């Protein structure tokens, strides 16, 4: 239920 | 936390999330101290009975949060773990006894509306505000309940209770280096940090310069906001030589 | 950090949030 983070931060 | 309120914007700046890479959860609070130290519990990273033992990789701090859930694009930052340093003497096989921990970030943080350290005490500081009646706030994105999860940051205040009562309240062995703080069932009012809580900080402002300091961190506690119960933190200032010379040192 | 502890939304505008005065009050001496 997280949004995702942007992949920059793995 | 558990019958407290909506943070307001901007109102826990310092406020850290730890949060796991994978699977993607809550880990627990934590405080930003400056712009590359963030503090929390030495629990939220090392706890074997429970088969916990985190390392940097493992982890991110985010900072500058309101939104539990959300990616809050333009407003919060996303930091990764140079070092974990976790005091020595954390007592994890009986009673959580010097439950503290610092980060140390990759790269520093910048400043905004939205993030901004908090003070850590001198003596001064902890002798005049750490006193029975005095209350401090507590601050977090864990549990609602004891037995969900909220949409954004809650907060609640609380005041400290007296040595005496901490201890008769509970079976464990109470150190020097914890406080509790909660109402009593005679006061009425309710609230207290619980799980997801953790590691976050109990913070009070200062009447003599107005600044806020982080007196505690979210330790333990036999369930949540149960009557007759207190919240236990850790007790900042007595753990300060061990900060100064970690951050001196490194 | 020399301005640890002033919040830019609260302390730097002389701004007060909705439950700092609890506290407030509550240190009596
Ligand atoms: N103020 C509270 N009621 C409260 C309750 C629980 C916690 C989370 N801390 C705990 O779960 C700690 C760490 C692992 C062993 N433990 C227990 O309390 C046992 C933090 C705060
Ligand atoms: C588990 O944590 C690390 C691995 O992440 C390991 O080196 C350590 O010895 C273990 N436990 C202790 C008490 O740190």
């Amino acid at each position: 239920d997280f949004e995702e983070i942007p992949e920059e931060y793995l | 936390i558990v019958e407290g309120s909506d943070a307001e914007i901007g109102m826990s700046p310092w406020q850290v999330m730890l949060f796991r890479k994978s699977p993607q959860e809550l880990l627990c609070g934590a405080s930003l101290i400056s712009d590359r130290w963030v503090l929390t519990a030495a629990h939220c990273l090392l706890y074997p009975p429970w088969d916990k033992n985190f390392t940097e990789n493992d982890l991110l701090v985010r900072i500058g949060k309101h939104s539990r859930t959300r990616y809050e694009r333009n407003i919060e930052k996303i930091s990764m773990l140079e070092k974990i340093y976790i005091h020595p003497r954390y007592n994890w096989r009986e009673n959580l006894d010097r439950d503290i921990a610092l980060m140390k970030l990759k790269k520093p943080v910048a400043f905004s509306d939205y993030i901004h350290p908090v003070c850590l005490p001198d003596r001064e500081t902890a002798a005049s505000l750490l006193q029975a009646g005095y209350k401090g706030r507590v601050t977090g994105w864990g549990n609602l309940k004891e037995t969900g999860q909220p949409s954004v940051l809650q907060v609640v205040n609380l005041p400290i209770v007296e040595r005496p009562v901490c201890k008769d309240s509970t079976r464990i062995r109470i150190t020097d280096n914890m406080f509790c703080a909660g109402y009593k069932p005679d006061e009425g009012k309710r609230g207290d940090a619980c799980e997801g809580d953790s590691g976050g900080p109990f913070v009070m402002k200062s009447p003599f310069n107005n600044r806020w300091y982080q007196m505690g961190i979210v330790s333990w506690g036999e369930g949540c906001d149960r009557d007759g119960k207190y919240g236990f933190y850790t007790h900042v200032f007595r753990l300060k030589k061990w900060i100064q010379k970690v951050i001196d040192q490194f | 950090e020399a301005d640890c502890g002033l919040r830019p939304l609260f302390e730097k505008k002389s701004l007060e949030d909705k439950t700092e005065r609890e506290l407030l009050e509550s240190y009596i001496d």
